[PDB]
């Protein structure tokens, strides 16, 4: 789930 | 602590036919991120434990806002790319029976109740603290908070509207439409995807990913 990860990172 | 003032604050900071309401949900796919990042606590949860949350709630996460935001319209839907879907639309695309479901069941609904902005912002934040979500490390943490938020919900409307002592039951007893619309609708996604005539981006694809 690579987007969502990058966008909860910041 | 869960604070209804900036559960409305995250609301407020996020403000054929089928394909244009596809792109739709992938933009907001982005924006649902900005907005659980503003729900008290969620930011504090383990980043796997956050991720899952998203990836079960998004779709009536979305559907409750949408649907919240097109009660000025009569026989549509507002999209968050600023066009209307007219139900004749829907209709006329193969679509109309679950677009009928979100106008009886929850544009309707939430037009005859004004269902105002703090109340769907905390309807959204019980959906996203969703502890049956499968294989959350804790899962008692996430019923906390849903119970904090539907704690302030409930204060909330009693100071709001003292003169509808069924006005927060009303406002939980959409969550089961709510939860039926978005199953519907996800059904219709996958076969979108599978008969591979309707463009899905790349944020609305990832959901659909299997875990
Ligand atoms: C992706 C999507 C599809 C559909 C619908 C909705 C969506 C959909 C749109 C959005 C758009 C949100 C927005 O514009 O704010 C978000 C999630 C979604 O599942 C409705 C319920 C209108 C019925 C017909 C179909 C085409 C199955």
């Amino acid at each position: 789930h690579k987007i969502l990860h990058r966008l909860l990172q910041a | 602590d869960m604070p209804v003032e900036r559960i409305l604050e995250a609301e407020l900071a996020v403000e054929d036919p089928v394909t244009n309401i596809c792109q739709a949900a992938d933009k907001q796919l982005f924006t649902l991120v900005e907005w659980a990042k503003r729900i008290p606590h969620f930011s504090e949860l383990p980043l796997d434990d956050q991720v899952i949350l998203l990836r079960a709630g998004w779709n009536e996460l979305l559907i409750a806002s949408f649907s919240h935001r097109s009660i000025a319209v009569k026989d549509g839907i507002l999209l968050a790319t600023g066009l209307h879907v007219h139900r004749n639309s829907a209709h006329s695309a193969g679509v109309g029976a679950i677009f009928d479901r979100v106008l009886t069941e929850l544009v309707s609904k939430m037009r005859d109740m004004q269902m105002d902005k703090t109340e769907l912002g905390c309807l959204r934040a019980i959906v996203l603290f969703n502890p049956d979500s499968k294989g959350l490390s804790n899962p008692a943490e996430v019923e906390a908070l849903r119970e904090k938020v539907y704690a302030s919900l409930e204060a909330y409307c009693k100071h709001k509207y003292p003169e509808q002592p069924g006005r927060f039951a009303k406002l939980l007893l959409r969550l089961p439409a709510l939860r039926s619309i978005g199953l519907k609708c996800l059904e219709h996604l996958f076969f979108f995807k599978l008969i591979g005539d309707t463009p899905i981006d790349t944020f609305l694809m990832e959901m659909l990913e299997a875990p």
